[PDB]
RNA sequence: UGGUUCUCUAGGACUGAUUAAUAGGGACGGUCGGGGGCAUCAGUAUUCAAUUGUCAGAGGUGAAAUUCUUGGAUUUAUUGAAGACUAACUACUGCGAAAGCAUUUGCCAAGGACGUUUUCAUUAAUCAAGAACGACCAUAAACUAUGCCGACUAGGGAUCGGGUGGUGUUUUUUUAAUGACCCACUCGGCACCUUACGAGAACUGGGGGGAGUAUGGUCGCAAGGCUGAAACUUAAAGGAA
């Protein structure tokens, strides 16, 4: 209700109508008479439910713009137990938010990780990088490490020639750690412990053994 | 747990509007225990429908007393009888289907209920000694 | 026939329940048809929990008079005939009659 | 836990709160004869006794006088000759509260005890 | 503002990073205004009273161990002081 | 209490002790839940295949590449098959002893809380020991965190399940019963925000603080100096400047 205005604005400025409905609770964007744009209606679509996503408007207005867009990973349905899954999440936000912060600088996205989905907004090289970062994040490899290779790829791009060769081997993220494998004798684990449904009976006290 | 009970009266007596007799109730109780019903039924649809609100009070003594002393005793208390009757329900759904584990470990709670009743029972001896739970 | 993507996903909101059925009837014809329905828990007017869900159980009663009631639109119907009733949105409005005791 | 320790220990911490009424039950005639000889040393006021049909409920009202209630869990036999060095390993001090038995004459303190020439098995405490 | 803004974001999906009990939770405005110079980053008064251990009373008793029980006294005692 | 026809109006076969724990167990009742097992149902993705339509690229990357492709790839449309999975709804919500559990419908047993003027009558609490759950195709776990504990007083807001009362709106009617919301009270839960008051003592293997500094000790590793090229002042070639 405060901030609508400023929609009214951003969005009359390209010929877009807009209501607000405080009753049943919603937003909507309808092309005018005078749209000559064809696509910013999406982007205004974009810009609703950002909106409603809670992101603030002055970085939702930013959606407006051919070289932004928006992207939404769903982190839900990666891993099993409510404890990894949300020690992962905290993981993809970081201590005193300084993993998330690092991420937003880096991509130039503007990243929300709220319930299970992370929200981002941004050019599309930093929505990939953004999506990578956080897919590889919910399976089990640390985000500093994605951190530490977009660093090393900023100051490895910002030099004119090296930018038609394979930059694996400055890359640290190929680790080489899968280097165990279990070689017992299998004495049990060929076939133990077969599986009956009924339970024993129990070692019965002193004062039945004596009744 | 949870505290879920029933609040018995601190009067002792017949509530003054219960004119029936102290004698039909019992006749009443051993015609419901012949046709064939437990005790704690007995004493449930005597409380509904037959408004004696309990019948330790209204009667002379409660009603195992009374089933035991009009002939109708239990041959197994009612307690034991229906935890031996929810214990071989899951021993017979055990059997239909074998990987219900979870209705393994419950069968598990009920039979180590069954050995500590019928452990005091047995040491009361209500039930004979030698008495195993097949 | 079928919604657009963003119609429903224009209607989904949390803090309430989405109950969604579908049958499988054959018409007055030997058309069969597997036929959906999709509701959401409403809030009254007065509600101030800002919850209003459903207790499960008045969704299996739900789902229970919407596919009673929507196999009873279809078998009583042609495709001609269930196509113009599905036209003015009425067999919603039957749902919604039907469903408001619950 | 016990029967007495619990209501002693309500009547402790009840009155560290700063409460001026403690509800405790049940109640036994133990409870009842270990608040009479409190009460007798002016330890806590008036105490109520309601009798439902279960086992009783006390209502004891206690004003700021009491800091400690216990119970010695071995009920051990002490004698006349021994109730001074029991009250000299036990309490606070030389004079201060009272060490409360079961003897043949009843419960009683210590100094009652030695007074009308009567031993027993220790109970508990009062200081 | 910190209350405002973790309302804000609890009342939303978001996940906020973790503070400690008594600090400020860090947040634009405290980099921005370069507040903690002037704040601190938690009220070191009711840190250092946090901080201080329970005043224990004094110690009474010698002769047994003091459980919700009552008093154990071991039978050693009671043979030493028999 | 009736098989029918004549206007409710016409016969018919007929022994000899207590409570009943805001302890414990058991029954009952309406329920409750993404608790379990079996069966069933659906969904759209993905992969593959068949059939068209069209033509030169499609993946993929920071760029590339391996790969597929005029024997038509990618894209589009129709349809089939497979194996998974149960999106949004989805929560500081629910259920489960824990690991964990999300499509519909049914069956099978189970469980909890509540309601109870039902029943038994101490049947109970804790845990060492022990038991239950947890020759083919090859796999990841932790990684910044938090807090003062218990035998402990009161609260506050919100929410989940049950119950009682109120008396308005959605509901509605002579087919069965059955809602939803508002308010107060109450029981039991998952949490959160506070308060007052207490000795809270008596898959195994371990040196000793943090930050540094020095070293005529011990153990190592390390310099030289154009290479060829030393017994040979020695070729070609290379290096350096």
């Amino acid at each position: 209700k405060t901030i609508w205005n400023d929609v009214t604005r951003a969005l009359d400025k390209h010929n877009i109508a807009c209501v607000l409905d405080l009753v049943e609770g919603s937003m909507t964007v309808k092309t005018t008479r005078k749209t000559y744009d064809p696509a910013i209606i999406l982007k205004a679509r974009d810009l609703i439910k950002l909106l409603a996503r809670s992101v603030p408007f002055p970085q939702a207005v930013k959606i407006l713009q051919d070289d932004m867009a928006c992207d939404v990973i769903k982190i839900g349905n990666f891993v099993t137990n409510k404890e990894r899954f949300v020690k992962r999440r905290q993981r993809l936000v970081g201590p005193n938010g300084n993993t998330l912060k690092a991420l937003e600088l880096l991509t130039k996205c503007y990243i929300l990780v709220q319930g299970n989905t992370v929200s981002a907004m941004g050019p599309f090289k930093g929505l990939k990088e953004v999506r990578r970062v956080v897919e590889d994040c919910m399976k089990n490899i640390h985000p500093i490490y994605h951190i530490k290779e977009l660093m090393i790829k900023r100051e490895l791009a910002k030099r004119p020639e090296l930018a038609n060769e394979d930059w694996s081997r400055f890359l640290p993220m190929f680790k080489k750690r899968n280097v165990a494998r279990k070689k017992p004798k299998k004495i049990r684990n060929v076939e133990k412990k077969v599986y009956t449904p009924f339970p024993p009976a129990q070692l019965p006290r002193k004062v039945d053994l004596e009744i | 747990k949870g505290i879920s009970s029933s609040a018995i009266p601190y009067s002792r007596n017949a509530p003054a509007w219960f004119k029936l007799s102290s004698e039909s109730v019992i006749e009443q109780i051993v015609k419901y225990a012949r046709k064939g019903l437990t005790p704690s039924q007995i004493g449930v649809l005597l409380r509904d429908a037959h408004g004696v609100t309990q019948a330790r009070v209204i009667t002379g003594n409660k009603i195992m007393r009374i089933l035991k002393s009009n002939g109708l005793a239990p041959e197994i208390p009612e307690d034991l009888y229906y935890l031996i009757k929810k214990a071989v329900s899951v021993r017979k759904h055990l059997e239909r289907n074998r990987k219900d584990k979870d209705a393994k470990f419950r069968l598990i709670l009920i039979e180590s209920r069954i050995h500590r009743l019928a452990r005091y029972y047995r040491t009361v001896a209500v039930l004979p000694p030698n008495w195993k739970y097949e | 026939m079928d919604f657009t993507t963003d119609k429903l996903r224009s209607m989904v909101r949390k803090w309430q329940t989405l109950i969604e059925a579908n049958v499988t009837v054959k018409t007055s014809d030997d058309y069969v048809l597997r036929i959906f329905a999709i509701a959401f828990t409403r809030k009254q007017a007065n509600q101030v929990k800002r919850h209003s869900y459903a207790q499960s159980s008045h969704i299996r009663a739900i789902r229970k008079v919407i596919s009673e009631i929507l196999t009873k639109e279809v078998q009583g119907s042609t495709l001609a005939q269930l196509t113009s009733k599905l036209i003015p949105e009425v067999i919603n409005k039957e749902i919604e009659n039907a469903t408001k005791d619950i | 836990s016990s029967v007495l320790a619990d209501a002693l220990n309500a009547i402790n911490n009840a009155e560290k709160t700063g409460k001026r009424q403690v509800l405790l039950r049940p109640s036994s005639k133990v409870i009842i004869k270990f608040l009479q000889v409190m009460q007798k040393h002016g330890y806590i006021g008036e105490f109520e006794y309601i009798d439902d049909h279960r086992s009783g409920k006390i209502v004891v009202q206690l004003n700021g006088r009491l800091n400690k209630c216990g119970v010695i869990s071995p009920r051990f036999n002490v004698k006349i000759g021994d109730i001074e060095k029991w009250t000299a390993n036990l309490l606070p001090a030389r004079q201060f509260g009272y060490v409360i038995l079961t003897t043949s004459a009843g419960i009683m303190d210590h100094e009652e005890a030695r007074r009308k020439h009567v031993s027993g098995k220790i109970l508990g405490f009062v200081y | 503002r910190i209350k405002k803004y973790e309302q804000e974001a609890a009342e939303g999906g978001i996940v906020l990073s973790k503070v400690k009990k008594g600090q400020f939770r860090k947040i634009e405005s405290t980099y921005k205004k370069d507040i903690e110079r002037r704040i601190g980053g938690s009220i070191k008064a009711r840190d250092k009273e946090k901080a201080t251990k329970r005043e224990r009373g004094l110690k009474i008793s010698s002769v047994g161990r003091s459980t919700r029980n009552g008093l154990i006294v071991s039978k050693r005692d009671i043979a030493r002081i028999s």
